[PDB]
């Protein structure tokens, strides 16, 4: 998974 | 890891001028950049997203360009809020931060003021010696502080600690203090301190005899 | 607005564990990612860990992987960092910052807290001892005599230093702390005074270590010499 994804 | 270095360290400049730092990435980090500005003792604030998006509530004078692995931030007539230290971020891969840009007040270059100030009897009744080295009122803040005891540098047994610029007059004020045991202290008799700075045409030394004064 | 506010710092030894949270008001908590950014003059700014809104996807800095677990509670709007077998290396102001609410391909932080001091050392809660810069004909120039005060050996950190109770406040350079190798810190406050005042003047200074409950005073004695 991506750490810089959308995370809200 | 993606490193961030920025360009200058140490930024000096008057209210008005144009001014520009610079940041760049050890590889690229496409447009994902941000800048920061942090007031000592304050938290960063947010100002520019995406290299050049403005953040809502920052003003104008504040630009931002760049792609890849450099960019640039440029404050077009700086004010007095913005004297600070500004950091850029990349968020391509985690989030990696630059070691930050201070933005200081130029002023005409001052020589410090050079006193010294042998141990006194107190604390050599505890067992250690302390020398103080004081440099008082300069700008710029680039000066060199050597210790020379009977003639030999010394090396691993001195601090410095600077102020940040003054309010009134934007100088810096820097303390070198060399610690020594009680009886290393009480073999040598020339203490002396070496001062280079750009105020001074050539390096000044302060020295004093033990047990003199 | 939006606001963060950071608690838990403390003094805490090699090895322990310590536990900070980051309270949140002026904005829908539930609904964003969190991070915890530490800074230190040895560290710069430094991404600690940041946390899925739901508490789920969590992600570590190698720094702290293993020790430092992040987690948040969004029923009372309170972030949390728990931080398990600490170093001295994670000496630092800690922040929590709230992730932006900007669409794109790539997420950062916007918001930021005022931060939290956390001080790992095995070092004893010791008051600091004040020895006199004196003046001397080593310490004038054009009329004006430099003189201080060495404040050393106390921890942890702060002190605070007057002198002469406040009434002397122009002139005064209080210099930040150095940590020494022993694990204490030490400082020195200075003062340029007239050198035409040393004869009638009285100079004292007032150093206070509230860790310690230790308020010194000592008067600075002018050298003829």
């Amino acid at each position: 998974p991506d750490p810089n994804a959308n995370p809200n | 890891d993606i490193q961030m270095t920025q360009s200058p360290s140490t930024l000096s400049a008057s209210v008005g001028d144009r001014v520009t730092i610079t940041c760049r990435a050890s590889q690229s980090i496409s447009s994902w950049l941000a800048w920061y500005q942090q007031k000592p003792g304050k938290a960063p604030k947010l100002l520019i997203y995406k290299a050049s998006s403005l953040e809502s509530g920052v003003p104008s004078r504040f630009s931002g360009s760049g792609s890849g692995t450099e960019f640039t931030l440029t404050i077009s007539g700086l004010q007095p809020d913005d004297f600070a230290t500004y950091y850029c971020q990349q968020y391509n891969s985690y989030w990696t931060f630059g070691q930050g840009t201070k933005v200081e007040i130029k002023r005409t270059v001052a020589a410090p003021s050079v006193f010294i100030f042998p141990p006194s009897d107190e604390q050599l009744k505890s067992g250690t010696a302390s020398v103080v080295c004081l440099l008082n009122n300069f700008y710029p803040r680039e000066a060199k502080v050597q210790w020379k005891v009977d003639n030999a540098l010394q090396s691993g047994n001195s601090q410095e600690s600077v102020t940040e610029q003054d309010s009134k007059d934007s100088t810096y004020s820097l303390s070198s203090t060399l610690t020594l045991s009680k009886a290393d202290y009480e073999k040598h008799k020339v203490y002396a301190c070496e001062v280079t700075h750009q105020g001074l045409s050539s390096p000044v030394t302060k020295s004093f005899n033990r047990g003199e004064c | 607005q939006v606001q963060l506010v950071e608690s838990g710092g403390n003094v805490v030894q090699p090895g322990r564990s310590l536990r900070l949270s980051c309270t949140a008001s002026g904005f829908t908590f539930s609904s964003y990612g969190m991070h915890w950014v530490r800074q230190a003059p040895d560290k710069g700014l430094e991404w600690v860990a940041i946390i899925w809104y739901d508490g789920g996807n969590k992600f570590y800095a190698d720094s702290v992987k293993g020790r430092f677990t992040i987690s948040r509670d969004n029923s009372k709007d309170t972030l949390y960092l728990q931080m398990n077998s600490l170093r001295a290396e994670d000496t630092a102001v800690y922040y929590c910052a709230k992730a932006w609410y900007k669409i794109d391909d790539k997420y950062s932080m916007d918001v930021w807290g005022q931060g939290t001091t956390v001080t790992v050392s095995s070092a004893s809660t010791k008051g600091p001892s004040v020895f006199p810069l004196a003046p001397s004909s080593k310490s004038t120039s054009g009329g004006t005599a430099a003189l201080g005060c060495l404040v050393k050996d106390y921890f942890p950190e702060p002190v605070t230093v007057s002198w002469n109770s406040g009434a002397l406040t122009s002139g005064v350079h209080t210099f930040p702390a150095v940590l020494q190798s022993s694990g204490l810190y030490s400082l020195s406050s200075v003062v340029t005074v007239p050198s035409s005042s040393l004869g009638t003047q009285t100079y004292i200074c007032n150093v206070n270590h509230k860790p310690s409950n230790t308020k010194v005073d000592k008067k600075v004695e002018p050298k003829s010499c």
